[PDB]
């Protein structure tokens, strides 16, 4: 419904197409469903942008998302 | 009519096209058409051919020159010259004011007054000093350019200045497939036969393509295959795969018999070539040979790695030398082993190595000590087969490991692995291998190996070392430890030989080929 | 070449060595050097049989391009890896035309063999005998 609402031109221009939390047990399909969506949109699983939050265990890991402040390395 | 300075320092491509000497350009019709439509623009009509080195970027400009001569271009281009301007000595006086801009403006005004030049500028990124001279002429439309650069150079230089992006349009040039490279070679065949006066078989073409794709990673098709077939037909009635393999042996140093052996005969002889390098560990060698045969039988998903093995045994008793034997046998060199450094995973709080060497054994030294981020990378390699692209399907993954009774007082390690690692990851290793604590006779056969590797090495100094088996036998004590064995022996061979002979012949005597016959004195 | 040991496919090739000092020697004005270069390149194009040797090649693409364009100047040269890493690798128009040949560091044995050959004319210059074992 979100994908169709986007391509139909009804999506609010200022907001992303959709944002979803997939909550459930381990090994139930909720990463595979994202992979299948990416495949259906781009023909390949590899076009997904995958962020592994387990490495972001510290607050300063946030620099990997948005960069290092002026004067800091990288 | 004429452009006297430009004609001195630019290779005229369209005249070489009319002179028939230019080689054919095959299959690049999409890229040529994209260049045509970019050139027809009114404003930013300057294509940049973006692609890896050697993929055919200049061949697009030469195909354009052919299209112009062959009247295939639209009428807007029917008469334009294509001039490959070389930067090499457009810089010539790096200190003086204006000496660069002098001859640059001279070339540019010649190109202006002869308003029918298309200029090809290879390594365009090297211009970004000149940009302030080109921007006004480009804006004025007098000069029309084809650039060529790598993608990373483009991002590093041209993308950063919006005023350059406001003048140049990117055209992606990709490395052709094996099929396209074959079609290229089959076109160029006749033109190379006319030079070498040798027949070139189709099987030699496909062999050259395959072997350039499998033994020369750091270079790209078609240039690899062209270079290979050219140097082979130089080395040579007709060309054949044996000459291709000989040239690959030249470029790699790999022995020719290792190169031209089939997959099957390679993996059949495998475990003998393992046994003779490692000594002992019969169960481990049989396990790894069984597992790799099972993988290469070809039923497994061809995107997944060839193997994934955990080594449990004590210390250094044979793990690393078995990994090096596996890399030597499966892929052709000890240099086919990559030792991963775990610091890369800590550093955020390998990929560019695999890019260079995809036929390699990947060794994880003591995976227990790694950052637990390593398991994300491991799982990603072991399930998808690719990272960022870099592809692991040809690699073998080896992960090494080393996993008091307060009282009056061969299966435990299989237990303790389960709880010492993430079991969801142990669900995905292909096999688990246990190394035994080696026997004394195996250890002294190692000593016969190392003493031979010293004797023949010393023999390069004309020092014909000779040794008595019983003397080596009675150094088998000199490093037998419950913790380790294949290491302390290395601190025995130099004391028992090198320093022993440093007392016995190097001083107070003199080195001669006779008493370097080590006779057993009854003790050592 | 002079032994005619080279392939029968190129016995006619003549090897010659170009020194910039000689080419500038006695030039009296600017551009005379460059035009003497251009006319010797034209003579090279007419002859077709030449092969040109250029030591200290790193002293050199464009000014000799008119005969590197198609490769009318068949070229052989020597350089150190230092004076190769920094320049000859760093011009695509050279990497399109040159091929590096590494000349190996020789063994002790080969160096004493070449010595005990070439020794005979240094004996001549000194009028002294060289012990072959003192060489080794
Ligand atoms: N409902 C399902 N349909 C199809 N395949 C599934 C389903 N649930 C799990 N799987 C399979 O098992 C794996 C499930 O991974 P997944 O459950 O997406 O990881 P997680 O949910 O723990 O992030 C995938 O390889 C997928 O093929
Ligand atoms: N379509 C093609 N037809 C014939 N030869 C080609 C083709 N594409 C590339 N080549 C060959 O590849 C070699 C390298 O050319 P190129 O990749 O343009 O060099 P560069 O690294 O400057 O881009 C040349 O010898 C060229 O003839």
């Amino acid at each position: 419904k979100a994908v169709r609402r986007a391509r139909a031109g009804l999506k609010d221009p200022k907001r992303p197409i959709g944002s979803f939390i997939f909550l459930g047990p381990t090994g139930v399909g909720k990463t595979e469903l994202a992979r299948a969506l990416a495949e259906s949109m781009f023909g390949d699983d590899d076009a997904m942008i995958r962020v592994d939050m387990s490495e972001f265990m510290e607050k300063h890991a946030v620099s990997r998302l948005v960069g290092a402040p002026p004067g800091y390395v990288g | 009519n004429n452009t006297p300075t430009l004609d001195s320092l630019a290779r005229d491509l369209t005249v070489i096209a009319k002179d028939g000497t230019l080689d054919p350009v095959i299959g690049r019709d999409k890229e040529i058409t994209r260049v045509i439509e970019v050139l027809s623009r009114r404003t930013k009509n300057n294509p940049v051919l973006i692609g890896e080195p050697g993929v055919g970027k200049t061949a697009i400009a030469e195909g354009l020159a052919q299209a112009i001569v062959n009247n295939e271009v639209p009428e807007t281009l029917k008469d334009k010259r294509v001039m490959s301007l070389d930067m090499g000595t457009v810089v010539a006086g790096t200190k003086y004011r204006g000496e660069f801009e002098e001859r640059l403006k001279k070339v540019m005004e010649e190109i202006q007054q002869a308003g029918n030049v298309i200029l090809f500028i290879d390594e365009l990124h090297t211009l970004v000093d000149a940009s302030n001279i080109l921007k006004p002429a480009l804006a004025r439309g007098e000069l029309q350019c084809i650039g060529a650069t790598t993608l990373d150079e483009y991002r590093k230089n041209i993308e950063k200045d919006a005023a350059l992006e406001r003048r140049f349009q990117p055209v992606q040039v990709d490395e052709p497939s094996v099929v396209d490279t074959v079609a290229i070679l089959k076109g160029l065949r006749d033109r190379y036969e006319a030079h070498h006066r040798i027949n070139i078989s189709d099987e030699a073409i496909e062999a050259a393509v395959k072997l350039s794709n499998r033994y020369v990673s750091d270079r790209f098709l078609p240039d690899k295959a062209i270079d290979l077939i050219d140097e082979a037909s130089s080395k040579v009635t007709s060309l054949s795969e044996e000459d291709i393999a000989e040239v690959i042996a030249g470029w790699t140093g790999i022995p020719l018999t290792k190169i031209n052996e089939t997959e099957s005969e390679k993996l059949l002889s495998l475990e003998d070539t393992l046994h003779e390098r490692v000594i002992g560990q019969k169960d481990a060698v049989n396990s790894i040979s069984k597992a790799v045969r099972r993988a290469r039988a070809g039923l497994k998903d061809p995107k997944r790695p060839i193997g994934s093995f955990i080594f449990l045994g004590p210390t250094g008793v044979g793990k690393t030398e078995l990994a090096r034997a596996l890399a030597e046998s499966m892929f052709g060199d000890d240099d086919a082993m990559i030792r991963v450094d775990m610091s890369e995973f800590m550093e955020k709080h390998l990929t560019e190595k695999v890019r260079r060497k995809p036929y390699s054994v990947i060794l994880f030294d003591e995976i227990e000590k790694a950052h637990p981020d390593v398991f994300n990378i491991l799982l990603q390699v072991l399930d998808d087969g690719h990272l960022t692209t870099v592809d692991f399907r040809n690699t073998i993954i080896i992960m090494t490991s080393n996993v008091r009774f307060a009282g009056f007082g061969r299966k435990t390690m299989l237990k303790e692995l389960k709880n010492s690692f993430r079991p969801e990851f142990l669900n995905r290793v292909d096999d688990i291998i246990v190394f035994h604590k080696l026997t004394k006779e195996e250890l002294k056969e190692i000593v016969t190996m190392m003493v031979n590797k010293l004797t023949n090495r010393l023999s390069e100094q004309n020092i014909n070392i000779i040794v008595t088996d019983k003397a080596k036998d009675k150094i088998a004590e000199e490093g037998y430890d419950p913790e380790y064995g294949a290491r302390p022996l290395i601190r025995a061979i130099q004391k028992t030989i090198e320093d022993n002979l440093s007392e016995l012949i190097l001083d107070g005597n003199q080195i001669e080929g006779k008493k370097v016959t080590v006779d057993h004195d009854g003790k050592e």
